């Protein structure tokens, strides 16, 4: 009894403009800006209080996975729709998506004409009247300008309108992984003190999508713990595309531009996955992840090469250099170094979830992804090598004492005799520093700061990998000005003064801040020492002061202690 | 109907022509004032008609 | 000119229904009608008649 | 004589193809139908 | 920006301060800012984010500076008023030379935004940007409210934010935010347009981005239907539609009767005013007022044509306003209810003149008068003004507040007032102005800021009113012509007898301030006199003068006999109504006794004031004569004329009538 209804509402409403559809892209600006009146406006709140569309968001493969719905799409169409019903039929035979979704992405655009109209360039009268403003400022381009009448006639063809059409589709999909992903950031990291409605909607969608109640002593999490493997199976999808265009597609349409965009629409798709899987994980931070999945996972990166094929180009490096930090923080987050070196040094049980430290055919397949990563010479693997390097330094160690199924692992690649391997990368990553200038461009790239590429939360959760890190790793490397510097770098992320406010935000925000005073490694090796090392070292002590002071603004448990 | 309405509409705000009434109003006060005083003086011109006998 | 053909119509339907509209086949507007044509035809004579007086004066050399 | 010709055409083009000359008539018709609206109020209202 | 934000608090820690030192201070930041946003269009940054960033600041601070100077006019806004001066008179009348110079930042800027791509990414970076051209739309604003205020008749940037929006129509399609923000520009530039044909705008957006821009913002935030950017849309389309933009104003009208046009839209949330928000239905009545003033003949017949569904709503809307609502549940909304009703009866008069114009009224003004119940209840009676609270809150700020009154707060009309909590008191600075001390927050949500919000929501109250009072004047005024022939003349008498004696005790009831709204001398007694002028001419009155007339005897006895002074208007007006009512009672004994007084009291004394000030007065001399004439044939004095000899003798006006007549 989940219908499309409100998902997708009548063709009549949509052609008449009754009704407008809510398209991806607004709900996307609504999650992100975190407008009150929209998010709790009737329209969008019978959209998201739907379990067809909670099914659809915790399936998103099933959106656009191929089926045959040629009765379901002959139904509505039935009962000008000519056109849209061929550039419905045209699509989903291009792409491999369903024909009710080619429907929907084509009404959409039919409504969205305006905008994509208003996106191209201008004509030759708008040039001249910028001409006559400016009497530097040359962002024009009138070798290639043209009139208004000619640029109507070419914009009404069918080549243009498909490319048009092929553009929205994709910026409606980016939009859907933005949208979803903002949906759960919000719904798992609600601020407090939130409006009355607001605090309603979450609890109403928690209680219908996943079963989430706050006044439950204990919620479900499993509905919410599965959405993980539904977005690393479709990062799959996602890079066979990027790796190849489809083939039904005309040639005609396959040229730089296109080519360009969907790379582009590829790498953002991929990014959110990635962005949603670190969501899912980080909720349950303690226990471990079913090791079931990070084996495919580690799989699915070597063979990819840590999407550095499709990333390899110098033409999406603001798009990479973010898909390489997130890749690495959820690769450090599946690791769990932490809580791996407590199970190792504990040998207790966690009981949450059974760990890949069981499963010799993981830790083999680990180790081959990060040697042939390493080997063919990638700065984004530099962070989960090191990582690695120091995990099997920790095994090693732990063999000797005991000279249980690890030791197949430690047996199997030749790793038991000889360390050369493991403590050669991590001299490489070490090397110059390297390791740190990449963890430090990525919390920059992952932080709260206006320079950040995700809403401050996403990159308060993702410092907590790189926080935990350099917490495992400070004890190992003695203290020293590059690990220092590169905390730093990403404690603070390098934003402004007038960057601090008195924002209340949920405690898991502050998490990361608070860390630094909670767990003893994090406090009597970087506080401590930074305190004690003043004003001889001026710069650690002082940034420390400053984002202390910035963060427990509001936190009256700890408002004294800078 | 609508036709002649065109025709015979002119560009100005509607507000100003109904306005237009109270301009009527003051200038037909006057008349109304006058056959007031003409009625008036007629009565009483009767009543003294009527009281000489 | 077209589109200004029907804004100077449309103002004639408006000016013509303002100042009359329960009787359009009157002989009013025909009398107004028919003594604009004559204005402008007496214009008409005026002007072309002075184009002619000032043509004369060139053969006063 | 083509650049002579372009010239005269650009110069009438140029002139044409203004946002004022083009916004007056725009401005007009709406200025016509405030007065066409008043009239045909005003219109009705004596319209006995 | 903060030192600016500091000095705006001139209400008070300040210990080696003064007006002079802070006046200079601002004027000098104010000089140096305005050369930082001259000189920022040829430095050369790393990237765009910091240049963003820093025109974002510098377009803040002026903008706050402009704002602060204008939005009050006591002396509190005194210490940077040298400083907005300045900032006012460099970008609004500089020098032909450097013009270019301060205009070109904000065309880099538009240009930045409108070439942005779209990305999922880096929501630091797009949300600075939003809020750079949102300060940058706000201080296009202010700039464009500026020059329409002081009386500038020619704006040299008006050139240049024509050639702006240009490129605003299409700044929109990358962000739905600037939605807002830009709509409110373009009215404030159609504002200025107005009060000063004007710049075709079609010739600079263009036919095909103008029908663009056209069929974006058609629908009024569809996909999520908000309140706030629904008012603005209206409120930019009735500006669109007032001023001279015929081009535009014809597109957005037909679509191109209506089929997708605003109007297709504003019937439908019309058809549903009983459950929709009072805050919308009130910039959605002023939108079809706008397009029937002055697009009449296009709004009135698509309504005709619909006006089943229209009709029935305003009926039903009508039969259940009560005219007392602020006793029942809501206090604010009862401004809101009469707002509404007051352009429900301005669009039932306009499209009843429109029907009388083409002589279909009469069915249509007989099924509509059965709805008047609403007015009868809270028209013409302005006696909600609630002098009392309003004395209270003043006295109480005065003995708290010695050096800041409460008249100082008052609005220099630079942005239209709002009809709502700040339509006459400034809350939104004053939230900030009065909040550093204890006492404006109060316990339990009380102290001066509640009273603050009643005495404005009471004043918007009494605009509403005053409006309905327009709207029903015109309204009874064509109706008294409608309604003619001898039917329906009970109700009739009846609601005109109920409105005029409404009038007459308003009229001595205690009055408004001269100040906050317009005087009402004047403006309410020709109404009582044009009515009782119509009822003589068909002759339809019940002959109870008996108790009228003491009203208006009230009424010339507590005016401080303004005979000749400044008020002559008003002494007219109300010689004129006592006259009508004389002569109505003419036409009706318990009379003598109280229509004596104006024969003895009122007209002797007005005819020796007038005969002592001749030495203007032609006319009042003619118009007291004709009262005499009309009252002495009452019935009841041709048996009380040896009573009315001697107070007609006591006063020897014969004596000075043959002395003005030698």
């Amino acid at each position: 009894t989940l219908t499309d209804r409100t998902y997708l509402p009548p063709l009549e409403d949509c052609l008449t403009g009754r009704t407008v559809i809510l398209s991806w892209r607004l709900v996307a600006s609504a999650l992100e800006d975190a407008d009150l009146a929209r998010l709790t406006s009737p329209a969008l709140s019978t959209f998201l209080r739907d379990g067809f569309v909670h099914e659809l968001l915790k399936h998103p493969a099933r959106v656009f996975e191929p089926k045959d719905l040629k009765q379901e799409f002959e139904t509505k169409t039935s009962s000008g729709v000519d056109t849209i019903k061929k550039d419905a039929l045209w699509l989903a035979d291009a792409v491999a998506i369903n024909q009710v979704a080619a429907l929907r992405i084509v009404l959409i655009e039919y409504q969205t004409r305006a905008h994509s109209h208003l996106v191209l360039p201008l004509s030759t009268q708008d040039v001249a009247n910028i001409q006559e403003a400016a009497g530097i400022l040359s962002l024009l381009n009138p070798a290639s300008a043209v009139d208004a009448e000619t640029m109507w006639c070419d914009f009404e063809t069918e080549a243009r309108r498909r490319e048009r059409i092929l553009a929205t589709y994709l910026s409606e999909r980016r939009s859907f992984t933005a949208a979803v992903d903002a949906l759960v950031t919000f719904l798992l990291h609600s601020a407090p003190g939130q409006h009355k409605d607001l605090d309603s909607l979450r609890r109403a969608l928690l209680k219908d999508a996943f079963a989430f109640d706050e006044d439950l002593d204990v919620p479900d999490r499993s509905k919410l713990l599965t959405m993980a493997p539904t977005y690393m199976n479709l990062v799959e999808d996602c890079i066979a595309r990027a790796q190849a265009l489809p083939a039904k597609l005309g040639e005609s349409f396959k040229t730089e531009a296109f080519e360009l965009d969907w790379l582009r629409t590829a790498i953002t798709e991929a990014v959110h996955s990635l962005s949603i899987a670190f969501q899912a994980l980080d909720l349950d931070t303690p226990y471990f992840a079913p090791h079931e999945l990070l084996s495919e996972w580690f799989e699915l990166m070597n063979s990819s090469l840590f999407l550095e094929s499709i990333l390899g180009f110098e033409v999406v490096a603001d798009l990479a250099m973010p898909a390489r930090s997130l890749v690495s923080a959820i690769c450090l987050k599946m690791l769990n170094i932490d809580r791996t070196i407590q199970f190792l040094h504990d040998f207790d049980y966690p009981d949450g979830e059974e760990p890949y430290l069981l499963s010799s055919q993981t830790l083999n397949k680990i180790h081959t992804a990060v040697t042939n990563a390493v080997n063919s010479g990638v700065a984004a693997s530099l962070p989960v090598a090191f990582a690695w390097s120091l995990i099997v330094h920790q095994m090693h160690l732990g063999y000797q004492e005991r000279a249980s199924p690890y030791d197949d692992f430690l047996r199997e690649q030749r790793l038991d005799n000889d360390i050369a391997p493991v403590e050669q990368i991590a001299m490489l990553a070490t090397s110059r520093g390297q390791v740190y200038q990449v963890m430090s461009e990525m919390a920059l790239c992952l932080g709260t700061t206006h320079e950040a590429a995700f809403r401050p939360a996403v990159g308060a959760r993702a410092r907590l990998v790189f926080q935990d890190l350099l917490k495992r790793a400070a004890y190992l490397i003695p203290y020293q000005d590059e690990p220092v510097f590169s905390l730093l770098a990403i404690l603070a992320t390098g934003r402004q003064y007038w960057d601090v406010t008195d924002a209340l935000s949920a405690s898991s925000l502050n998490q990361v801040y608070t860390d630094m005073l909670d767990d003893e490694t994090l406090f009597t090796q970087f506080t401590m020492q930074a305190i004690n090392r003043f004003p001889y070292e001026f710069n650690p002590f002082s940034v420390l002061c400053r984002v202390l002071a910035a963060a427990l603004i509001t936190n009256k448990d700890k408002a004294d202690v800078v | 109907d609508v036709d002649t309405y065109l025709s015979n509409l002119q560009t100005k705000t509607t507000l100003s022509m109904i306005a237009d009434g109270l301009e009527r109003s003051a200038r037909d006060f006057d008349a109304f004032l006058e056959e007031n005083v003409t009625l008036e003086w007629e009565a009483q011109r009767k009543r003294i008609y009527q009281h000489f006998g | 000119g077209k589109d200004l053909a029907k804004m100077i119509k449309e103002i004639n339907d408006m000016s013509n229904t303002l100042s009359k509209g329960s009787k359009p086949d009157d002989p009013l507007t025909q009398i107004v009608r028919v003594l604009n044509g004559h204005l402008a035809q007496l214009q008409w004579i005026d002007t072309n008649a002075a184009a002619l007086q000032a043509k004369v004066a060139a053969a006063q050399k | 004589d083509e650049d002579e010709l372009k010239q005269k055409l650009q110069q009438i083009d140029k002139t044409l193809n203004d946002p004022a000359q083009g916004s007056r008539l725009e401005e007009l018709w709406s200025r016509l139908i405030v007065l066409r609206g008043y009239a045909e109020d005003l219109k009705d209202q004596i319209n006995q | 920006a903060a030192l600016i934000d500091s000095a705006a608090c001139s209400a008070v820690p300040w210990l080696g301060t003064s007006e002079k030192i802070l006046s200079r201070v601002a004027l000098a930041i104010a000089q140096a800012a305005l050369d930082v946003y001259e000189s920022t269009t040829t430095w050369r940054f790393r990237s765009e984010l910091d240049r963003s960033i820093l025109v974002r600041d510098v377009v803040g601070l002026m903008h706050k500076l402009v704002v602060h100077a204008h939005t009050l006019s006591s002396h509190l806004t005194s210490t940077l008023s040298p400083a907005a001066a300045h900032i006012i008179s460099s970008f609004l009348t500089p020098p032909p030379s450097a013009s270019s110079l301060r205009f070109q930042p904000l065309l880099g800027t538009l240009l930045v935004a409108l070439i942005t791509p779209r990305a999922t990414l880096y929501p630091g970076q797009s949300r600075i940007l939003a809020e750079r051209v949102t300060s940058v739309l706000a201080f296009c604003t202010s700039l464009l409210r500026a020059a329409d205020f002081l009386g500038q008749t020619h704006i040299p940037l008006q050139t240049h934010l024509f050639q702006s929006a240009c490129l605003l129509a299409r700044l929109p399609a990358a962000n739905a935010v600037y939605r807002a923000p830009v709509l409110e520009l373009l009215r404030a530039l159609v504002e200025v347009a107005g009060r000063a044909e004007p710049p075709s705008l079609l010739g600079y957006l263009g036919s095909h981005a103008a029908r663009s821009f056209i069929s974006l913002v058609e629908g009024i935030d569809k996909p999520f239907g908000r309140v706030e950017h629904a008012v603005v849309t209206w409120r930019f389309f009735a500006a669109v539609i007032r001023n001279r933009q015929q081009w535009m104003a014809g597109c957005l009208l037909t679509g191109r009767v209506g089929e997708g046009s605003v109007l297709a839209a504003a019937m439908e949330r019309l058809r549903e005013v009983k459950s929709l928000d009072v805050q919308e239905a009130v910039a959605v009545m002023d939108f079809v007022v706008s397009a029937q003033n002055y697009w009449p003949w296009t709004i009135f017949a698509v309504r005709k044509e619909k006006e089943v569904v229209d009709a029935l709503r305003g009926y039903v809307r009508g039969l259940k306003a009560p005219g007392m609502v602020m006793k029942t549940d809501g206090a604010a909304a009862a401004a809101f209810q009469a707002r509404i009703a007051a352009y429900v009866a301005e669009t039932f008069a306009m499209q009843l003149y429109h029907m009388r114009q083409m002589r279909q009224a009469e069915k249509f003004a007989g099924e509509l008068v059965a709805d008047l119940d609403y007015f009868l209840r809270e028209g013409v009676m302005v006696w909600g003004y609630n002098a009392s609270l309003h004395g209270n809150f003043a006295r109480n700020f005065a003995k708290r507040f010695p050096g800041v009154e409460v008249d100082d707060f008052k609005r220099t009309m630079w942005l239209p007032r709002e009809l709502g909590k700040g339509y006459y008191y400034a809350l939104e600075v004053a939230e900030q102005m009065l909040g550093f001390d204890a006492g404006w927050g109060g316990v339990k949500q009380s102290g001066f800021r509640k009273e603050m919000e009643t005495a404005n929501l009471n004043l918007s109250l009494v605009e509403a009113q005053v409006s309905l009072f327009h709207a029903w004047e015109y309204l009874l005024l064509e109706l008294t012509l409608s309604l003619l022939p001898k039917k329906e003349n009970a109700a009739f008498a009846r609601q005109v007898l109920q409105v005029v004696e409404q009038c007459l005790e308003a009229n001595q009831r205690s009055q408004p301030p001269e100040n906050i709204f317009v005087v009402l001398g004047h403006a309410r007694a020709g109404l009582a006199l044009t009515l009782l002028q119509r009822l003589a001419d068909a002759n339809q009155l019940p002959r109870d003068v008996t108790h009228l007339l003491a009203l208006v005897s009230s009424a010339i006895h507590a005016v401080e006999n303004p005979f000749g002074a400044n008020d002559l208007p008003y002494f007219r007006t109300l010689l004129k109504i006592l006259f009508v009512v004389l002569r109505a009672a003419k036409q009706g004994v318990a009379i003598t006794q109280q229509v004596l007084t104006i024969l003895d009291r009122v007209v002797a004394r007005c005819f020796r004031a007038l005969a002592a000030l001749v030495h203007t007065a032609p006319e009042d001399l003619a118009l007291i004569t004709a009262i005499l004439q009309a009252c002495l044939s009452v019935p009841g004095i041709e048996q009380c004329q040896v009573q009315v000899l001697n107070i007609m003798a006591a006063h020897d006006v014969f004596q000075v009538a043959v002395a003005l007549f030698s």
